């Protein structure tokens, strides 16, 4: 997400005990409007077969 | 703000960066057919097979000496 923008943050959610992803996290780029056409452009993207929904 | 940045990876992702044009300089007013392959025959069967033989030899060309005074 450094090809959408220069980050203000990122967070990410493991477990807290062995600690491995619980499969989600957050972010903020600079702007509305990166957040708004990353949502836009990745909201139904398809993987190695799980599927990102981004809000 | 613009993000031209994100937007050029949106267009990235969406059509995958097969994005521009060899463009090729094209000077003459009128174009021409291209000039091509143009083979010769190969038959599988001759026309008549046999040639004819020689047609206009030279005891057929020469019938007759004149035996005239002149």
């Amino acid at each position: 997400f450094a090809q959408f923008g220069d980050l203000k943050e990122v967070r990410l959610a493991r477990n807290k005990k062995t600690g491995n992803s619980r499969h989600y996290g957050f972010l903020e780029f600079v702007n509305k409007e990166d957040a708004m056409i990353a949502q836009e452009s990745m909201n139904n993207y398809l993987l190695m077969g799980h599927l990102l929904q981004v809000r | 703000a613009p993000s031209a940045k994100a937007t050029a990876a949106k267009k990235a992702v969406v059509k995958g960066t097969n994005g521009k044009k060899a463009l090729k300089v094209r000077t003459s007013a009128t174009f021409r057919l291209p000039k091509t392959l143009k083979l010769a025959r190969a038959p599988k069967y001759a026309s008549k097979a046999v040639p004819h033989y020689n047609r206009l030899d030279s005891y057929k060309v020469i019938e007759q000496p004149i035996t005239s005074e002149t």
